């Protein structure tokens, strides 16, 4: 008989995890162990200390993270995105823009 | 310039008295009735910065 | 007129891995066994199964 | 007896990489040119949460003991030293003023030459440890330097503490809620602070977010 | 202008270079 007991100390026996493959150098949407977002994921140099998870850029937001499954410290691009601006000469003259 | 962008920037970590000024704590935390409550505050905050 | 934006090409999410060797399943192909009268009680916890 | 604390017991607040940047927070901290008291040995209160250092040599000291009774009632924490690495339980054990010779349980783990640095914290999100060490000059009194002590563990535990006992000169001090500024180095390190509170000019830095300030007038 | 050069003067210069999220 296999018993279970739930008591106010944190649980420390657990089963198996979740989690995917990890693509670099592409738009990709990513969770690390609970820090979610979305952007192009890319290798870095940046010398994270051993208990580090996460980094950060001057105006807080987030610019790397440690793989929980490797050694590696990525570094996280925002998605490209820009304005989009229609040129047009005048209706009354063409029809044509850019 | 440099300042007034970054206090715009900074700004999005404010919770102006919500739950939370992560985005998707409130979206995967409280269900959509509670939820946009909370997300009408982060707007009223963000809006208003 | 726009905003464009890359979209997510696809989705990833990342955890630690569990797996270790703990010595779980041993009292099911054991030797020592007791009786209903005086069962015994193994402890096995800190650790991962 | 006392000693002057000068720029000791800074440590690394979150889980997060910096680099050459300048960040602020406010948390239970070590005030800095604090009078921490002299030894060369009591039970001591807790307050918010401890400083302790020592001018080690050997790894003379055993390991310490946390609680509210320290003397059964309830499981009070223990940790001890063996080599390099700690042991650590929480216990309801009641024994006289030796323990180290005395030698209900709910959580088990295991991992003048020099001085270690400790940090031991509550959070009521649970307990943590913080550390260092390094070589000194052989001085009893703490040398005039800067490092910050770094994470161990994580005690997932819910006991109540407001006393500490011990299993080389040593040194205790006491953490208060205060604001710092923290510098980061290219290789994610902290390598210089200023606690917020200390004096005028200290204020200023942290108002401006500088370390340098400027010839003028500053509210 | 210095046509050596953005063919700035040597003026011009000093002022583009003492003059010093997504």
């Amino acid at each position: 008989v296999l018993s279970f007991e739930l008591l106010h100390a944190p649980a420390t026996v657990c089963g198996p995890k979740k989690s995917t493959n990890l693509v670099k150098n592409k738009c990709v949407n990513f969770n690390f162990n609970g820090l979610t977002g979305t952007g192009v994921l890319t290798e870095s140099n940046k010398k994270f200390l051993p208990f580090q998870q996460f980094g950060r850029d001057i105006a807080d937001t987030t610019d790397a993270v440690r793989d929980p499954q490797t050694l590696e410290i990525l570094d996280i691009t925002p998605c490209s995105f820009g304005g989009v601006s229609v040129i047009t000469p005048g209706t009354n003259t063409s029809n044509q823009v850019a | 310039n440099a300042q007034a962008l970054n206090t715009l920037v900074k700004q999005l970590s404010s919770n102006f008295g919500a739950i939370s000024s992560v985005l998707n704590d409130i979206l995967s935390r409280l269900d959509p009735p509670e939820a946009e409550v909370q997300i009408d505050r982060l707007i009223t905050g963000r809006l208003q910065s | 007129t726009s905003n464009f934006r890359v979209q997510p090409t696809e989705s990833i999410v990342r955890f630690p891995n569990i797996t270790n060797l703990c010595p779980f399943g041993e009292v099911f192909n054991a030797t020592r066994f007791a009786s209903v009268y005086a069962w015994n009680r193994k402890r096995i916890s800190n650790c991962v199964a | 007896a006392y000693t002057n604390s000068f720029t000791r017991g800074v440590y690394y607040p979150d889980k997060v990489f910096r680099s050459s940047v300048l960040h602020s927070t406010q948390d239970l901290f070590l005030p800095f040119f604090s009078n921490v008291t002299w030894f060369h040995n009591p039970v001591l209160p807790f307050n918010d949460g401890v400083y302790f250092a020592s001018t080690e040599k050997s790894n003379i000291i055993r390991g310490w003991i946390f609680g509210t009774t320290l003397d059964s009632k309830t499981q009070s924490l223990l940790i001890v030293n063996n080599a390099t690495n700690v042991v650590i339980k929480v216990c309801e054990f009641q024994f006289c003023n030796d323990p180290f010779l005395g030698v209900n349980c709910t959580f088990e783990y295991v991992s003048f030459k020099n001085l270690r640095e400790f940090v031991f914290k509550n959070i009521d999100g649970y307990f943590k440890i913080y550390s260092k060490h390094t070589p000194i000059n052989l001085v009893r009194g703490l040398p005039q330097g800067f490092s910050a002590l770094e994470p161990l563990v994580d005690l997932p535990i819910g006991i109540n503490i407001t006393r500490f006992q011990t299993l080389a000169a040593y040194y205790v001090g006491y953490l208060q809620p205060r604001t710092f500024l923290l510098k980061y180095n290219e290789n994610g390190t902290i390598t210089d602070a200023v606690d917020c509170a200390l004096d005028p000019l200290s204020e200023t830095k942290c108002t401006l977010k500088t370390f340098t300030v400027e010839k003028g007038i500053y509210q | 202008p210095d046509p050596s050069k953005s063919k700035r003067s040597f003026i011009e210069d000093l002022l583009f270079n003492k003059v010093t999220k997504f």
